[PDB]
């Protein structure tokens, strides 16, 4: 899919 | 922060008496997200509002489009009404063919 | 040309009425094409673009699962964020993200997006390197470091060269009618009087496609800002966009002023005048 699978966490 | 709503109601084309249209309600700039957006006829709102899906511009301030159809006479009055936290009562900007 | 494909994010957090609020917009170039709301009655990837509904199960199933894992990214954030701040979890805040990819003439990256505002301000932001963030605050700073510690970085620019280019690549055959077409905007200009000494020419460009252009008010071939006013670019509410900029006049002196329009529909470059 195009949403990023990275997750980018804070 | 918080930014204050600015407002442009107009049609999707331009007005003819008479002849079916658009009416929209485009609000910008605004910060926080909640807000509310009314179409009013002759005062009253209209009976089938929608809008667009929140999303925001690059200085991180919202936008949505409040929409419905109409049909632009000599005798009646459009108008966009907005409240926001910035904003010490509502803010209603009249429909104006010229803009 | 150059294209783009862009995802806004925008979590919100509501205490007393359960889970933030997650809502995610997606767009090629100036075209929305998929929205997912959490408090949507069925919370799910939706499109909102023809040459997408065709997309099979597989796609919506796992853009579904995508956008639900991302919303579950800004709830961790936004505690992280009460941490970060020492604020309470009694009152809202918002976190917004903005990440993407666009797509050059000869097929490669020609710039990646990934930037995010904590209440309405810049918390970090990926620099036009693609390798090192700009941190807008301390409390960013954690997150940078955090960010460099799992070359975060790095995985990001893999999915910019992977997926993101190929799905955009995808999207622009799949809708190549209405997203490599550019539509000229229709232009006129009204006359508006202000008082028996002045008034106000008013340019108007609708119904074009993409949103930028340039609109401008021109005296005797000079440039003219005194006693202008440009309005925001606004949207039909059909895919296309409006603009009207107005200049305030001598009455008497309107032959000398002309309009001049630039968008990427138009052959050639537009020289209007009032044609009473």
């Amino acid at each position: 899919g195009s949403h990023l699978e990275v997750q980018g966490y804070w | 922060i918080q930014r204050t709503p600015k407002i442009q109601v107009y049609s999707r084309h331009p007005p003819e008496n008479g002849k079916p249209n658009f009416l929209n309600c485009y609000v910008s700039g605004f910060h926080p997200s909640d807000i509310e957006v009314d179409l009013l006829k002759n005062g009253e709102k209209m009976g089938k509002v929608e809008h667009s899906d929140l999303s925001f511009s690059k200085d991180w301030s919202f936008y949505l489009l409040y929409y419905t159809e109409f049909t632009p006479n000599e005798k009646d009055e459009y108008a966009c009404r907005v409240n926001h936290v910035t904003l010490s009562g509502p803010r209603t900007v009249k429909w104006d063919r010229d803009m | 040309g150059s294209h783009s494909m862009k995802y806004f994010y925008t979590s919100v957090s509501r205490p007393g009425r359960g889970e933030p609020r997650f809502i995610s917009v997606g767009y090629v170039d100036d075209t929305q094409f998929v929205r997912f709301d959490s408090d949507a009655e069925s919370p799910r990837e939706e499109p909102r673009a023809p040459w997408v509904e065709q997309e099979g199960p597989e796609y919506w199933e796992e853009a579904t699962r995508r956008a639900k894992e991302a919303a579950q990214t800004h709830r961790e954030n936004l505690r992280t964020a009460l941490r970060y701040y020492n604020q309470s979890e009694a009152g809202s805040h918002t976190i917004q993200k903005m990440y993407g990819c666009d797509l050059g003439p000869d097929g490669r990256l020609l710039r990646g997006y990934h930037q995010s505002a904590y209440d309405g301000k810049d918390y970090i932001a990926l620099n036009g390197d693609l390798r090192s963030w700009t941190a807008a605050d301390m409390a960013a700073q954690n997150t940078q470091r955090k960010w460099e510690g799992n070359r975060y970085a790095e995985r990001f620019r893999a999915y910019l060269e992977g997926e993101c280019l190929e799905w955009l690549r995808r999207y622009l055959e799949n809708g190549k009618e209405t997203l490599q077409r550019a539509d000229p905007p229709k232009t006129h200009v009204t006359h508006h009087p202000v008082s028996d000494h002045e008034a106000t020419l008013r340019c108007w460009a609708l119904g074009f496609y993409p949103a930028e252009i340039t609109l401008t008010w021109q005296r005797d071939g000079e440039e003219q800002t005194q006693d202008t006013e440009f309005v925001e670019t606004r949207p039909g509410g059909d895919g296309t966009f409006q603009k009207w900029g107005a200049v305030v006049v001598p009455s008497g002196e309107e032959q000398r002023y002309t309009c001049h329009v630039q968008h990427e529909g138009l052959p050639e470059p537009l020289t209007l005048r009032w044609e009473p």
